[PDB]
Parts: structure tokens; C-alpha cells; sequence
């Protein structure tokens, strides 16, 4: 199983962003998928009960397109590396790296 | 879709331990998605949290109950269990185990429990008691435009009694009442039906009473 | 201590009407609230979680809002099925930890139905026990309020009896209620008309519905 | 991972020809929005590497004109106008469309020359090596081109393996030819219970393989 | 302009771990990512990962995980990379680089480090004797840390000279021959002696080679 990512992104100040992954080449189920940084969670969609936004992001993260997410309004701290991890059916654990770089 | 079940006894004794058993279906217990917990509802009041298990093995309790509270999980039986020492009255209730969401230790940004408790078990009845299990009794209520029918279930303990009508196929009309305690400290319940008077000939009304805590089952047919 | 009250603890609404259920935080506890239903004799089911997300599949008359201290579950147009107790919970990181509220209890208000009287006679198999049980029964009334009388030989029983009422149907919104007369077979087999005597809002009249022994 | 596979790894080439290097890449480096984060590097010797160019086909500040930068999608070409002595070195590609970032194998700009044999030389241990038990046998090719060189030890006609190293100087500053040293190292033991070591070396400018041997 | 300097070069024993340097000036620290390439036996190039000053934001290369450690000072303008638990395969020029859309656009002068569990140990040196052109040299064998030099007739004898790289040995000690291309008439008349230095054991050797 593998995913793909949107690869690495440069934006600019008050811009915005898409983050997508995509998971081909397996025949597991997706549940939930979380996006998070190395300490920060951004939104969990899970199929049974829908989209969670973490408060430190809910002024500027839109749950899609599909199972991404878009940010606005970038700042220079966004800089950094996102995860889209994928928990499959029930085995799980798939993971996608995505860099982001403003200014 | 994950489906839950509770087992165990239904009577305890005091200041013996209580043990309750969860099995999954329709998923794995080692999904890292969830915590796998136990909640509580004594009869007539509120629920109250118990406590979970994550597959990984670490566990958080209620603080109350933390001294006499171990949940475990096995992976290979897709179960996870509930342990509860030195029980009293005060530990007389419906017992659920349930799903929760994990919440990672990374998230520094995150100081809550998102999403909430989605799945559940039916929940199992103990009460903690030293009085020994009596089964019930069962009695008919025999119908005399519309007739109505049922069956006495009488003198039993502890509760619960469930009561279904032929075998399940038996819906509309079906009245099973709340038991009542009764002088004895025996309960003591009806469960009633309102039928056509034009089938009472024909069509024939079996009441199916179940009082698992004394593992008895009583068919008692109904009869003008 | 985070401590969560819940009000009012009784609703009564007729269908097609506005609930609104409050909860509230002895502190704050921002988004961090999730929203249950419990039907009689069910176990839980999540209707909102992190304040005002409902779930999948959930109806849509059901939403949640507020933050803080403040919480608001709104049923926007009340459906007869909707009878249950409805309970919020706490999902902060402070101390109690998942703490439920104390619940509020929704009715529902229908139109006044006269209850359906039936009298049934001790079982001959439970007059070998040495004990007689007649039970009288009322059947999809409402509102709950009613009284039964028990007349032994037109002698007022008193002492002897005891009513339990069923819980509010999810279809037709009815009540029902048994009353069970338990005497010893002496007494029982001393006597000779047994009659079970109901009053109720519906009723123009009082009804009686009786029996004799050796029917 | 992408795998950037590069194109040739090395390139003799001639002042003044034109040079091309591909950089071939696993998968696309394009990202959702049409950037495609593909630089170009060069490593001299005596320096630490610099960039040429990226994304594609943009030329990095104070870098000559006659570097520039084309292709897409998953191939790619570096083109060098002129080579210049000072444009020799190692050359790599590498991506950052996707973490984590990989780099190409490398392409190393050599001198072009004609073909030239290299005198081949066999020294035996010295007595005062093997006074303390172990025999380092020497064989020594000098100056030949290309580096292609295949270097064979039989002792009594058995064929080594393993026990051998190699070494091999850069072009050298006036000819631009190479030079190698194997060393074949045996215990006192073993190397006293043979007669014959052999040094057999097939190379370009020799006709038919030449060996030089010595006997114990 | 844009300058990036790390610090020297450093031999650790095996299990050891240390911190790499780089002093970054000319531009705004912090509005820039300061990544780290590893460069192995003078080929390969890797790249370890990278660190955001601004707010001290970190990726790694996956294929490396726990190998690398990466923090700022930037009240100082300094990058540091720990490396941990380093073995031979860790022998390496690990480069400091500045990182702008995706490319590297300024590196540091990189730092060697170098891994190995040898002792310091000087060479002895062993005759390669000759037996038109008549090739003679020098063996030089068992030396711990390199560099060593070799000179022909102190500096005299300078054209016809090749003198190897050095190879590490199965025993961890660097081995290394210098030869010279000279007349075949001279064998008899002109001594040769090749000049071999190890500072690292303050070693100095003269060896005659003789036909
Ligand atoms: C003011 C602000 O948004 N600061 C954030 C910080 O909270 C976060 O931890 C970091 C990435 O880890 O990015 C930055």
C-alpha cells in the first residue's frame, strides 16, 4: 500500500493552500484519517461520525476537498511538514509527508 | 459495523469482585483509533464513566474507583475486560461497555477528548447481593372486540427479566411492565398483550420469560 | 471539580414542537461537550459531539450549540419517537473526566385517550401455591394520572395492592398501568366477587370490570 | 521514495565540446500547482558544492551563462555551453517535490584523451615485512587511459578473491592518465607455501592481457 | 554575503554521539529553512533533513530515523546537528546548507567526522624494490589517523611520483604506496629514498630503497 501526496508546496503570506492525499494499491477500508504535525493536531474526518477541526485551527482550515483540507490565510509559521495519516480497515497505519514553505 | 457484548454473572456477592467481559465484532480491538472503555448506570440514576484501555495496554480510571479498578484487553480473543474488587450495593447497576476516540500524546494543542462515546453494548445488569438467585415464577392471564393476554412473573431475584411473545415474532401491543419490589425483597413483574378477540381460537400466545442472573427461561402458553 | 447541571429535568411538549435542553459547566470547558439520547430500556446513542457537530446519520432536528458554561441541545421539531432522556457530557482534560450530566427527560403531550379496562383472575395454577394475584389491567391511556379501586364483596381492599405504570409508548404516546391485588388463597376462596373500579380523565363515567369466582 | 536515477556517471570530454547530463526521476516532480522543485549542483574539488540551477531551468545568481537547464516531467537535462578546466567536477540533480528529498547519483567530468598502456610493475614483500608475519605482494599499473582496468592475481595460477585492495590516483595534472596499486596481502604462512605470484592486467591499450610475475 | 561556517573536524570511537555546528550570517536567520546533507566516501549525496528557525520546526529523512538531532540557537544565528550512537558507516562530510523553495542555495564548508575504534599508531614503511624506465616506491602500512606524506629525496625527486590514497584496512589501520617512474640506467648510481611523515604519532621515517 502507498500513498500520494500534492508534493511539497510553496505558498505566500494570506494565501491559500490545499492539502490532499491519496490512497492507492490496497484493498483496506479507510475509517479516519488525522492530519497533524509533528505536535499539533489540524482535523480528523472518521467515516462513522464526520469532520473534527481542532480549535487552533478553525478560523482557517475548511474540512475537503474529499479527504483533505485547505488552509487560509497562510502565515510564515505554518512552515513545517503535515501528515495525512490514513487508519485503514482494521490493520491501518498509512502515512503521507507533505512540506509547506511561506517565505 | 463494530458490534459490542457484555458477559458475566449478574449476581455478585459483597466484597467479592466484580468481572465483565467485552467482545468485538465487525472490528479488531487493536485498532488504534479507539479506546476500548467501561461505563455504568445504576438503576434509575445516571451514567458514570468507569474507566478505558488502550490495545497498546495503558489504561485511566475514575479517580473514585481507581483503588479497586483493573481493565485489561487480549488482543488474540478480540476481547477486553473489566475487574472491579471489593464490590457493595453501591456498585448495583447496568454495566456497558462501550467505543471511545484516542487522543494522541503528540497533539500539544489538544487538551480534550474529540468526537465521543459512538458505539455501545446492550449493558448487563449486576447486582451485588447475598441473597441467592431465585427464578420466576410464571403464571397465565388468560383473556376472558379486542382481548388482552399476558403472563404473571412472579418472585424472583435479582433483576433482570426480559419477556418476548412467540418467540420474538410477537411485537405490536406487547406491555411488559417496570418491576415492582415487593414485601418479600422478591420483584415481581406482569407483561401484557392486546390481540384480536377473533384469534384467541385460532392463534395460540406464548409468553418467553428470561431471568438470566438464575439462567432460566420459562415458555408459559396462554389459553382462554 | 467540574460539575454539569442539566434543565429543566422535565420537559412535556406535544409533537411538531420546539425543545430546548440546557447544560451548563461549574467552569468552562469550551467545545469540549458531547449530546446522548437513552430510550427506554437502550443503551446511549451520540447525537452531537464537540458542541455542535452532529453525527452521521443523526436526524436534523437534533443540534447542539453553545461554548463555555453554557450548552443548548435543540430537538427543532419534535417527533413522538423522540421520548428518552437526553444527557450531555464533558470531554475537557479537567479532573472529574467524562463527567455526565444528570439528564433531562423529555414527554411527549397528547391528546386526553380513555384507558381499555381488562380484569384477570388468579391462575389455578398459582392458587396450589397458597397465594391468589388479580390483576387489573389499563391499557394506552393518557395522561398518566389514574386510580384503581379493588372491590372484594363491594368491601374497599385496602393495603393489598400495588400499580406499576409503564413508560410513555415511542409510537402513540400512551401510558399503561397493571395493578396487582395478592391475597392468601384462605382469604381468596372466602369471597366471591372480585372487581377492579378505574377513574380517569378520559372517562365520562367510572368503569368497573369484575369477576366470579367459578367464572 | 523517488529514485533519481543520473546520466552518465562518468563523461571524458574535450575544452571547448558541449556537455549534456539527463536526470531521470521515478516519478513526476511536479506538484499540484505546476512547480517543479528540481536543482542542479556542482561539487569542484577543492570546494564545497554549489547550486546552478533550479526549478527546471533558473539560473542561480553569479552562475556563468553557459550552464542552463531544460526538461520536465521525469526527465531532465543539464547543458554546458563550453566546458571550461574550472567546469570539471561532480554534478547532481536532486528533487524536493517530495520528502524526503534525493539527490542523483553524480556525474564526474573527466579529461578526454587517447587510449595509453600502462606499464605494469610486480614488487614482492620486503624481508623486513615478512619479519613480523605477513607478506603485502604490490602490483603497480602506470599511467593508462581509460580507467578501465581489469587486475587479476594468481598465485600458482590460483585465482585470488578477496584479499586484495585497490587504489587509484586522479588524472594526473600533465598527461591525464591513471595509475593503480594492488595489494594482495597473505599471512607469512600462506605466502611461503606457493612459488608463483602473478599479476595479470587487461586493459584498453593492451592488446592481449600482460602479465608480470616473480617467483618466491 | 551569505555565509555558513561549521565546525571542525572531529574523530569519535564508535557509541559516541556529537554535535555539528553552523554559524549562519548575511541574511535573516530565521526566515529560512537550514537543511543537512550527508556526503559519503566523496560520492554519495543524502539528505538528513532540515530545521525551521523561526519556530524550531523539524522533518527528517525517514531512512535515517534517530540518527540525527536537530536544534537552533537563535539568539546566535547557529544551527546544530547531534548525531548519535555513530558507527564506521557514519565516517562522513556532513554539509550545513541554507534552503529556499526547495533548493539549497548556499552551503556551509561541510565537516568531516570521522568513526573508528583505532588507537594512534605510526607507519612502517617497507621497500618496493626495483628489480629503460625502472619503477621503485615505498610501502607505507598500519597508520592511524591519516594523513601521512611522502616525500623522494626530500623534495628533490618530484616528477614520476605517484603516491596513492590511503585504504582503510579490515583492521582499522590506513595503508598507502608511493612510487616513482625513474631511468633504468640509474639504479646502480643514484640512490632513492623516500621520505614518509605521520604527525598524528609525531613519526618520521627515511627508507633507502635499493634495487
Ligand atoms: C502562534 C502560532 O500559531 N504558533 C505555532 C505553534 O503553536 C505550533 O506549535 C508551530 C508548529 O509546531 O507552528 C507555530
Amino acid at each position: 500500500g502507498t500513498i500520494e501526496t500534492t508534493g511539497n508546496i510553496s505558498a505566500e503570506k494570506g494565501g491559500s493552500i490545499i492539502l490532499q492525499c491519496h490512497l492507492s494499491s490496497t484493498t483496506a477500508q479507510v475509517t479516519q484519517v488525522n492530519w497533524e504535525q509533528q505536535d499539533q493536531l489540524l482535523a480528523i474526518s472518521n467515516a462513522d461520525l464526520g469532520w473534527h477541526i481542532s480549535p487552533s485551527f478553525k478560523d482557517r482550515v475548511a474540512p475537503g476537498p474529499g479527504l483533505g483540507l485547505t488552509l487560509q490565510s497562510l502565515t510564515v509559521n505554518d512552515t513545517g511538514e503535515y501528515f495525512c495519516i490514513y487508519h485503514t480497515y482494521p490493520d491501518g497505519t498509512y502515512t503521507g509527508r507533505i512540506f509547506l514553505e511561506v517565505l | 459495523q463494530v458490534h459490542l457484548q457484555e458477559s458475566g454473572p449478574g449476581l455478585v456477592k459483597p466484597s467479592e469482585t466484580l468481572s465483565l467481559t467485552c467482545t468485538v465484532s465487525g472490528g479488531s480491538v487493536s485498532s488504534g483509533i479507539y479506546y476500548w472503555s467501561w461505563i455504568r448506570q445504576p438503576p434509575g440514576k445516571g451514567l458514570e464513566w468507569i474507566g478505558y484501555i488502550y490495545y497498546s495496554g495503558s489504561t485511566n480510571y475514575n479517580p473514585s474507583l481507581k483503588s479497586r479498578v483493573t481493565i485489561s484487553v487480549d488482543t488474540s480473543k478480540n476481547q477486553f475486560s473489566l475487574k472491579l474488587s471489593s464490590v457493595t450495593a453501591a456498585d448495583t447497576a447496568v454495566y456497558y461497555c462501550a467505543r471511545d476516540y484516542y487522543v494522541s500524546g503528540n497533539y500539544y494543542n489538544v487538551d480534550y477528548y474529540f468526537f465521543g462515546v459512538d458505539v455501545w453494548g446492550q449493558g448487563t445488569t449486576v447486582t451485588v447481593s447475598s441473597a441467592s438467585t431465585k427464578g420466576p415464577s410464571v403464571f397465565p392471564l388468560a383473556p376472558s372486540g379486542t382481548a388482552a393476554l399476558g403472563c404473571l412473573v412472579k418472585d424472583y431475584f435479582p433483576e433482570p427479566v426480559t419477556v418476548s411473545w412467540n418467540s420474538g415474532a410477537l411485537t405490536s401491543g406487547v406491555h411488559t411492565f417496570p418491576a415492582v419490589l415487593q414485601s418479600s425483597g422478591l420483584y415481581s413483574l406482569s407483561s401484557v398483550v392486546t390481540v384480536p378477540s377473533s384469534s384467541l381460537g385460532t392463534q395460540t400466545y406464548i409468553c418467553n420469560v428470561n431471568h438470566k442472573p438464575s439462567n432460566t427461561k420459562v415458555d408459559k402458553r396462554v389459553e382462554p | 471539580e467540574i460539575v454539569l447541571t442539566q434543565s429543566p429535568a422535565t420537559l412535556s411538549l406535544s409533537p411538531g414542537e420546539r425543545a430546548t435542553l440546557s447544560c451548563r459547566a461549574s467552569q468552562s470547558v469550551s467545545s469540549y461537550l458531547a449530546w446522548y439520547q437513552q430510550k427506554p430500556g437502550q443503551a446511549p446513542r451520540l447525537l452531537i459531539y464537540d458542541a455542535s457537530n452532529r453525527a452521521t446519520g443523526i436526524p436534523a432536528r437534533f443540534s447542539g450549540s453553545g461554548s463555555g458554561t453554557d450548552f443548548t441541545l435543540t430537538i427543532s421539531s419534535l417527533e413522538p419517537e423522540d421520548f428518552a432522556v437526553y444527557y450531555c457530557q464533558q470531554r475537557s482534560n479537567w479532573p472529574p473526566l467524562f463527567t455526565f450530566g444528570p439528564g433531562t427527560k423529555v414527554d411527549i403531550k397528547r391528546t386526553v385517550a380513555a384507558p381499555s379496562v381488562f380484569i384477570f383472575p388468579p391462575s389455578d395454577e398459582q392458587l396450589k401455591s397458597g397465594t391468589a394475584s388479580v390483576v387489573c389491567l389499563l391499557n394506552n391511556f393518557y395522561p398518566r394520572e389514574a386510580k384503581v379501586q379493588w372491590k372484594v364483596d363491594n368491601a374497599l381492599q385496602s393495603g393489598n395492592s400495588q400499580e406499576s405504570v409503564t413508560e410513555q409508548d415511542s409510537k402513540d404516546s400512551t401510558y399503561s398501568l397493571s395493578s396487582t391485588l395478592t391475597l392468601s388463597k384462605a382469604d381468596y376462596e372466602k369471597h366471591k366477587v372480585y372487581a377492579c373500579e378505574v377513574t380517569h380523565q378520559g372517562l365520562s363515567s367510572p368503569v368497573t370490570k369484575s369477576f366470579n369466582r367459578g367464572e
